[PDB]
RNA sequence: AAGAACCUUACCAAAUCUUGACAUCCUUUGACAACUCUAGAGAUAGAGCCUUCCCCUUCGGGGGACAAAGUGACAGGUGGUGCAUGGUUGUCGUCAGCUCGUGUCGUGAGAUGUUGGGUUAAGUCCCGCAACGAGCGCAACCCUUAAGCUUAGUUGCCAUCAUUAAGUUGGGCACUCUAAGUUGACUGCCGGUGACAAACCGGAGGAAGGUGGGGAUGACGUCAAAUCAUCAUGCCCCUUAUGAUUUGGGCUACACACGUGCUACAAUGGACAAUACAAAGGGCAGCGAAACCGCGAGGUCAAGCAAAUCCCAUAAAGUUGUUCUCAGUUCGGAUUGUAGUCUGCAACUCGACUACAUGAAGCUGGAAUCGCUAGUAAUCGUAGAUCAGCAUGCUACGGUGAAUACGUUC
């Protein structure tokens, strides 16, 4: 959890301060594992270093049990014989 | 290599249902074991008013062989079973073929059991049977 | 590897806790006291060499 | 069963061979719950061939045993080695009756 | 009302034969002295293995001795006070002074 | 088992410690500084064929003596080493040391000296069964009633090792009142690490 | 009055007893045992130095107990009495001693040890 | 591996690097830099900026130590070889046997002693015995505990006292308890027995009588046992890398089996409410006391404390009355998600814990197979290490408290 309230990486935030004022940039590597959702980063869209590489992703609404410390599930098919 | 003296029971200053309580007393709480032991006593000194010492020793006597057999290939022997032995016997047969009875409460079959063998009835003095069954049937092959 | 995880310890840190104490004179990292910062078989290696009470043994 | 090899990587020719040629010994008796076998390389410097197996029993277990140059004949080791084993363990045993009084 | 003090050795009659020159000193130019009052004499232990690698059962124990040793004298001088920081040895107490 | 040096038992009964210092839970620096004493007497070690030594420790400051068997070489002369060492210690020590040399006789007699004695001398490509069998004959000589001398590694220089013990007299291990002495050494020819075993009994 | 004193010790379970002769009656430490040791009701047993020894009685009772629970609490209970009894006379060593009294069974719980685990058992095997 | 989010973690990824992450030798020489700015994923660098010869200099040097560089060795290698090794350990197994010196007999290897009888926990002891003596080994020998006397009485105790809610106050050290020295149990002593002796049974006393309890201790050798990945090290190999810093993953995935253990399959039971008894350890900015907040987690301040003083703390099982009345149950709490607490910046892959609800199989387990000779088995809790966080584990402590041992057939 967190102890009121919530926090981020804040070398991400110097980012997206930078490319939000203009027609907003929709291109980003970058590292996004202490940082979790506030809707100053959208406009922007998401590619995160998945433990391998960076993956992107189009930002969207229902963005509510989740953040961008991971949304790529890194075991990596699966690591398993079975699908889900 | 000797046996583990009661001193007495200091209920009815008996021994006998000591030795019966520590095969009744579950993880050593005596406290539960003499509960349901003391239960037993009202209960059972209710119906058909009478003693325990009367049911107890009547029914531990009807259920309580004189032979049992044993194997030494596997020779089963008949030999005048020896007396404590003969005890826990009676004891263990008796709790043993007690709670399968489908019964739910603590007491009622076990009442239910001793005033069974009390009238030579019971699948203890059953076993009691087929133990002197085997046995004088056990006398031709190892006798 | 070892030689430079040795390094790695004592050099600084980016806060707290990512910081590990293993013993001094073997590298051995798990299993190890905070009191003496020494390993489970360092105490033994130095244990008969008797300088410190330190019993040895056998009475509890 | 178990197999932990150590200085290769095992393959499957050798696994249908192996546990095949082993499962032809029904005859007596099979019972196979368990079969743990063992191996490594090591240099001599002719470097080895190591070929070592369990093959445990009914309340009892075993050891065969064997170092070769080759494991088609090290092997045919593994297994006429256990044969005369199981076969044996079977003779015994004791019957020869005879009344007593 | 007196001195007290606190000693602790990891040789069990250091304690005593100090102990008892020291309360000579204590008792040469005084006296009102309160003996060796034994504490309990806590331990500790390391359960370490008898292993490099595995074998983990196949263990063993070393463990240690913390004793306490608890003594005093009452009606002071300044003598007595040198009683105290006069001697010291063998110094392997914790010595500590107090009233 | 298997077996295991008996001056782990026969101490904190009936032997010395090999340091003190009095009581409290700064042990670490305490401690660890005095093992680089320890490690910074191999200036000595390596020039005196000493035996050991076990410290103690003052209020504010420190008393030594190292239990030596060539007490004028570790003397110097005039005592031209004593107080440069004096320095150099308290210099690496970063604290105030107080030198008191203590020599060690009957001569060469306890596990130290005798065993990295023989590995030494065996180290010179010495018929090493003939060394010990010297030692021996000079250990029965000085008075003590069972000596028991093994080592091991690939010995002559040459294929796998195995290890070869010449035992003598009555030395027992499972009694508990010994007051005796074991070692073991290191030094290497050609093949690895070539380690002895010393034994003795005194009263 | 005169108070005799024996003194006992089982299972971390010293029996400071205060016997006094009078009527017999019980204060475990300022209240009586009856309600306290649980559940109980074994206390004619620990009568025991009168059942048997200057049968029946009685004298009174003070008793200065702590440690361990009720059991060996409850046989310090014993030991005290009849060693404080074999001080008011010996007179009787030949039927308290034929029943022992003064035998301090020192049994106890001996030390944990490699294996032992949530109950003491060793442990169960590898197995096929 | 006595605590895999990062770290540890080396494996994977990339940003980077190469006398390097890291040290010793030779130099310019210099006290080595605090805090910020730029960007960065950090590493870091541009940097600003302030590190700035401190010991002794008679003017120079010496010198702790430098700024990075130069300097060639170098450094490093979780890179391999436990079969090239040392050291350490499990093992049969705490099984009691294993050895020599002398002398003999033998053509000879070898045996003798070490075997025969009896006995013992056992090469224990004795009788005999071309044999005799020793070496290791067994027991004692060290610890801890039951019974005890003496020394010393707090932070420990009140036996006599009044006093306090209260051993708290004044008083006492009597008594438990307290840590050091003291005996006592050594077949010692008595009876019987026995080759009389060794020695067995019983008796007496005694707390302990039969190597008192338990631990410590593992003979010769076997497993080419485990270990280069504790540490060191023989040989080989890398060295713009198999060496290195930096961030992220991940070491934890699961169609599968196995092994391990923890938890229910309930009315001695389950749930409710009142109540008692333990031991042992730890504690400095650490143990957290009341009072306060709340469903709880937890947080407010801070009482007391390097401790027989203050805290962890409160004990649990038990017992007390109530009810539940045999169910897939008031059993079961897995599961899933909702909501809070604590930790570290950091709880997605990956910390538990707190209230809500959801309530699965499972109604005692086939074949199979394991431990245990009494405070045992079986059973309830406590605390220590590891520790920012984290134990169905381990370790230590206790409290409760059984059946069976005929006989060694097998």
């Amino acid at each position: 959890s967190i102890k009121k309230g919530p926090f981020v990486d804040e070398h991400l935030m110097k980012k997206v301060e930078a490319q939000e004022g203009s027609e907003k940039k929709q291109v980003i590597k970058t590292w996004s594992r202490r940082s979790t959702i506030f809707p100053n980063f959208i406009g922007h869209t998401f590619a995160v270093y998945d433990g391998r590489k960076h993956v992107p992703v189009y930002v969207t609404e229902d963005m509510v049990g989740h953040k961008l410390g991971e949304f790529a599930p890194t075991r990596t098919f699966k690591g398993h014989v079975a699908d889900d | 290599v000797p046996k583990r003296d009661v001193l007495p029971d200091p209920i009815h200053n008996s021994k006998l249902v000591t030795k019966l309580i520590n095969k009744i007393m579950l993880d050593g709480k005596r406290g539960t074991a003499q509960r349901i032991l003391y239960s037993a006593f009202d209960l059972v000194e209710q119906r058909s008013g009478r003693d325990a010492l009367e049911v107890f020793e009547e029914a531990i006597n009807n259920i309580m062989p004189v032979l049992e057999v044993k194997a030494r290939s596997n020779y089963q022997v008949p030999v005048e079973v020896r007396p404590e032995r003969r005890t826990t016997l009676g004891l263990r047969w008796l709790v043993n073929y007690a709670r399968l009875r489908g019964e739910k409460t603590m007491e009622d079959r076990l009442a239910n059991e001793i005033l069974d063998a009390a009238n030579n009835t019971g699948g203890a003095v059953k076993k009691r049977e087929d133990t002197h069954k085997m046995a004088e049937a056990n006398k031709a092959f190892a006798h | 590897a070892k030689t430079s995880m040795v390094a790695k310890q004592q050099k600084k840190q980016k806060y707290a806790v990512r910081e590990y104490t293993r013993c001094e004179r073997c590298g051995r990292p798990h299993s190890v006291y905070r009191k003496f910062k020494l390993c489970r078989i360092c105490f033994r290696e130095l244990a008969y060499k008797g300088q410190i009470p330190g019993v040895r043994k056998a009475s509890w | 069963f178990e197999i932990h090899g150590d200085n290769l990587t095992i393959t499957d020719a050798i696994r249908n061979y192996i546990e095949e040629k082993i499962g032809k010994l029904e005859r007596y008796f099979n019972d196979v719950p368990n079969a743990v076998a063992h191996v490594k390389v090591k240099t001599y410097s002719n470097s080895a061939t190591k070929i070592e197996v369990t093959i445990p029993l009914k309340n009892v277990t075993l050891r065969a045993e064997e170092r070769n140059d080759d494991l088609y004949a090290g092997i045919d080791l593994i297994n006429n080695k256990l044969e005369r084993q199981v076969r044996k363990y079977k003779t015994r045993i004791n019957r020869k009756s005879r009344d007593r009084g | 009302q007196k001195i007290r003090i606190r000693l602790k050795a990891y040789d069990h009659r250091v304690i005593d034969q100090s102990a008892e020159k020291i309360v000579e000193t204590a008792k040469r130019s005084g006296a009102d002295v309160s003996g060796p009052i034994p504490l309990p004499t806590e331990k500790s232990v390391y359960t370490i293995i008898r292993a490099v690698h595995m074998y983990k059962d196949s263990r063993e124990q070393f463990e240690q001795r913390t004793h306490k040793r608890l003594i005093d004298i009452v009606n002071p001088t300044p003598k007595t006070v040198d009683a105290l920081m006069g001697l010291n040895l063998p110094s392997g107490v914790d010595i500590e002074i107090k009233l | 088992g298997q077996k295991i040096n008996p001056i782990g038992l026969r101490v904190g009964i009936i032997r010395d410690w090999e340091a003190k210092w009095y009581a409290e839970k700064d042990f670490a620096s305490l401690l660890h500084e005095d093992l680089k004493i320890r490690k910074f007497i191999d200036n000595e070690l390596k020039e005196a064929s000493v035996s050991h030594v076990e410290i103690e420790r003052a209020a504010n400051r420190i008393n030594i003596a190292i239990h030596t068997g060539k007490p004028g070489m570790v003397i110097g002369k005039g005592g031209s080493e004593i107080e440069k060492l004096r320095n150099k210690l308290n210099a690496l020590t970063d604290k105030k040391v107080h030198i008191n040399v203590i020599e060690i006789k009957k001569v060469d007699l306890d596990a130290r000296l005798v065993a990295e004695n023989i590995a030494r001398q065996l180290e010179n490509r010495a018929s090493f069964r003939r060394v010990q069998k010297q030692a021996i004959t000079r250990a029965m000589k000085l008075g003590a009633k069972g000596i028991k001398t093994q080592v091991s590694g690939r010995l002559g220089g040459a294929d796998i090792a195995r290890a070869e013990q010449y035992s003598e007299g009555t030395v027992p291990l499972h009694t508990l009142r010994a007051d005796i002495d074991y070692a073991h050494a290191e030094a290497d020819t050609t093949y690895g690490k070539l380690g002895v075993k010393v034994w003795i009994y005194r009263g | 009055q005169v108070e005799y004193r024996g003194t006992g010790r089982r299972k971390n379970s010293v029996a400071r007893v205060r016997l006094v002769p009078g009527e017999g009656n019980i204060t475990v430490n300022n209240r009586d045992v009856r309600e306290y040791l649980p559940f109980e009701s074994l206390i004619l047993d620990l009568n025991q130095p009168f059942d048997v020894t200057e049968t029946k009685g009685n004298y009174d009772v003070l008793v200065n107990v702590h440690g361990g629970g009720f059991t060996g609490q409850a046989q310090a209970i014993r030991h005290g009495i009849a060693r404080a009894l074999l001080e008011a006379d010996p007179e009787y060593r030949g039927s308290l001693k034929r029943a022992g009294l003064l035998t301090r069974d020192p049994r106890m719980k001996e030390r944990k040890k490699p294996g032992l685990k949530a109950a003491r058992r060793s442990p169960q095997f590898s197995k096929r």
